[PDB]
RNA sequence: UUCAUCUAGACAGCCGGACGGUGGCCAUGGAAGUCGGAAUCCGCUAAGGAGUGUGUAACAACUCACCGGCCGAAUGAACUA
């Protein structure tokens, strides 16, 4: 229908600087710097007052104005990842076999090694996406936490960990074994 | 501990030798001989033979204490005053015989104490709804007709 | 039918305004229908409890302020789940009748805990395996033959601090009931000048 | 045996789902249409059958 | 296109309540809103169906229609090609 003008507001907190060349966004915060290529989207960024960015689509279609809000959400994710960070907590669910999950080094590659899933003798290996920190949480039984600035990398690595531990040839409703994201939140509490 | 007190409200056909195969499953675990409960139920609901009435059973010190719950619907049925029905064979007993306003109003008086209805008119409206469920007619009028009339004031229910 | 219904509500609200001289703004949050049922039963004849959608109430109140301008102070107080307990009777006894119902739930998950949790040293009796809550929250205790026994008094949460899921469920199985639920009058309109309920 | 908390967590991903009639696709539990084009994005959906 | 909702606060979202007469009546051995038939009331009400689904031997315990809390501007359905 080609809306004349659609606009979204991106709020920039105090401790972050956003430098936006054409569609390459560089967001700097206390926890680090993230960069994103958004040249595939055809939007216009404009600073208002150094605490507000407006991202606009002019004469865009329905899909175009949908992708405008997608871009706004992605930049918001970048800003919250450099301010608060992202943490995905996964619990291990197992009926009989405890799932042996640890961190191993192979040529300096930081792989999450999984053994004994359904009793399998296969060794499942999940590479750690760069920037993602892994910590095994004490005071919670069988919980691994993946943290980082970028929600894309954190959630993607959690998703690979979840997908590599899918059950085959079994009623997945009964054989509920796996590694499942039990929480998705931010590293700094209640900000 | 025998001092344990436990309330056992159960709606049951009155005044008859009730289903042991229904009452024992509950009292049994509590250490309670079925027979004694059966005498208590039958005697307490004697008046309500052929009238399914709720009866509470207090339990303490491995004994029973029957008290026939004055359930609005069963009180309505007793107001209809049907001599003991052959429920065994007289299935589908359409107990909708007429009742003068007297008994319904008195039942509403009986039930007001627990009921939240701010007026005896309202409590009568409640009991008339129970009679609607029964099918019971009130003085050749649908109990909804009586309820609407009471709301209008024409059937002035005395407040006490 | 919203026009006629809201107009009727406005009219009845006015009538309550004129006849009833004073009012009880009440925080009816987490009050069961049954709970309000006994509370209103107690308040029968004594006072009355009217309920409206805050925005509807506020629109009516502006409209009624048009002639009775003593209610701009009432305007902010119509916020959240709050009931107007209209009253032509002594506010002290009205406040008592409101306060009475405090049906306590054990650590209702999520809701803002209104009490300073002191988990007294008590034989829990609850099953061993469920220690998870205790262990996660520290809460020094002793697992004696399955039946854990709280060794010392622990303030897992307090008043005004939303119960975290863990401690909420912990006191849920521990059967300590801090979440006394009952309509809590926030403010009380007094014949031209609202005052905070606290005094009554 | 899996404790009920973890069992609910696992069912959230394995069983709290929907199934397309035409293409048997596993869909989100509250989905209105299938995400596969091969079925024409049909709205003929059912709940995935619960265990026992 | 037609029909509706909306600053007297719309839809969605999240959170609160979701009762009492009454296990309504008749049946079943058991059926208490939720295997069946018929009755859909009344009160307390901001509000709740003699019940929308999960569920139980029946219970219970959950969930929803209904009304509430937050935000504050448009929104929902069935159709047409
Ligand atoms: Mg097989
Ligand atoms: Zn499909």
């Amino acid at each position: 229908m080609k809306y004349i003008q659609t606009e979204q507001q991106i709020e920039v907190p105090e401790g972050v600087t956003v430098s936006i060349k054409s569609r390459i966004v560089k967001v700097v915060g206390p926890r680090g710097t993230l960069t994103k290529n958004l040249k595939h989207i055809d939007v216009t960024f404009t600073k208002v007052n150094n605490q507000l960015i407006k991202v606009a689509v002019h004469n865009g279609g329905r899909k175009h104005v949908a992708a405008l809000r997608t871009v706004k959400s992605l930049v918001d994710n970048m800003i919250t990842g450099v301010t608060k960070g992202y943490k995905y907590k996964m619990r291990y669910v197992y009926a009989h076999f405890p799932i042996n999950v640890n961190i191993v080094e192979k040529d300096g590659a930081k792989f999450i090694e999984v053994r004994n899933f359904l009793g399998d003798k296969k060794i499942r290996n999940v590479p750690v996406r760069d920037g993602v920190t892994i910590e095994f949480s004490t005071n919670v039984k069988d919980e691994i936490v993946l943290s980082g600035n970028s929600v894309e990398d954190v959630s993607q690595n959690a998703a690979d960990l979840q997908q590599i531990c899918r059950v085959r040839n079994k009623d997945i409703r009964k054989f509920l074994d796996g590694i499942y994201v039990s929480h998705k939140g931010f590293i700094t509490e209640d900000l | 501990d025998p001092n344990e007190v436990k309330y056992l409200y159960l709606r049951a056909v009155g005044g008859e030798v009730g289903a042991s195969a229904a009452l024992a499953p509950k009292i049994g675990p509590l250490g309670l001989s079925p027979k004694k409960v059966g005498e208590d139920i039958a005697k307490a609901t004697k008046e309500f033979k052929g009238i399914k009435v709720t009866v509470q059973l207090k339990i303490q010190n491995r004994q029973a204490a029957a008290s026939v719950v004055p359930s609005a619907s069963s009180l309505v049925i007793t107001a209809l005053k049907e001599p003991p029905r052959d429920r065994k064979k007289d299935k589908n007993v359409k107990h909708s015989g007429n009742i003068q306003l007297d008994e319904i109003i008195e039942i509403a008086r009986q039930m007001r104490d627990k009921s939240f209805g701010r007026t005896l008119a309202s409590v009568t409206k409640e009991i008339l709804g129970t009679a609607q469920s029964v099918g019971c007619r009130v003085d050749f009028k649908n109990p909804h007709d009586i309820i609407e009339g009471i709301n209008a004031g024409e059937i002035e229910i005395p407040e006490n | 039918g919203i026009r006629e219904k809201k107009a009727e509500y406005f009219a009845k609200l006015r009538e309550y305004l004129e006849e009833y001289k004073s009012l009880f703004v009440v925080g009816v949050d987490n009050v069961s229908s049954q709970q309000m049922h006994e509370v209103r039963k107690e308040l029968r004849g004594r006072a009355v409890v009217l309920m409206g959608k805050n925005t509807m109430v506020r629109r009516a109140i502006r409209g009624f302020l048009s002639d009775l301008p003593d209610f701009e102070k009432l305007l902010p107080f119509v916020k959240g789940n709050v009931g107007f307990v209209f009253t032509n009777e002594p506010l002290t006894e009205i406040k008592n009748v409101i306060v009475s119902n405090r049906v306590a739930a054990p650590a209702r998950a999520g809701a803002v805990a209104p009490e300073d949790i002191w988990v007294r040293a008590v034989n829990t009796g609850m099953e061993p395996g469920k220690t998870s809550f205790f262990q996660a929250l520290g809460v020094p205790t002793k697992i004696a033959r399955g039946t854990i026994e709280i060794v010392s008094d622990v303030k897992v949460v307090d008043a005004g601090n939303k119960v975290g899921q863990s401690e909420a469920s912990l006191l849920n199985l521990l059967n300590i009931s801090p979440f006394t639920f009952g309509l809590t009058v926030v403010q009380v309109y007094d014949n031209g000048q609202v005052f905070p309920s606290s005094i009554l | 045996i899996i404790e009920p908390s973890l069992k609910a967590l696992a069912s959230k991903y394995n069983c709290d789902k929907s199934v397309c009639r035409k293409c048997y696709a596993r869909l989100p539990p509250r989905a209105t249409n299938c995400r596969k084009r091969k079925c024409g994005h049909t709205n003929q959906l059912r709940p995935k059958k619960k265990l026992k």
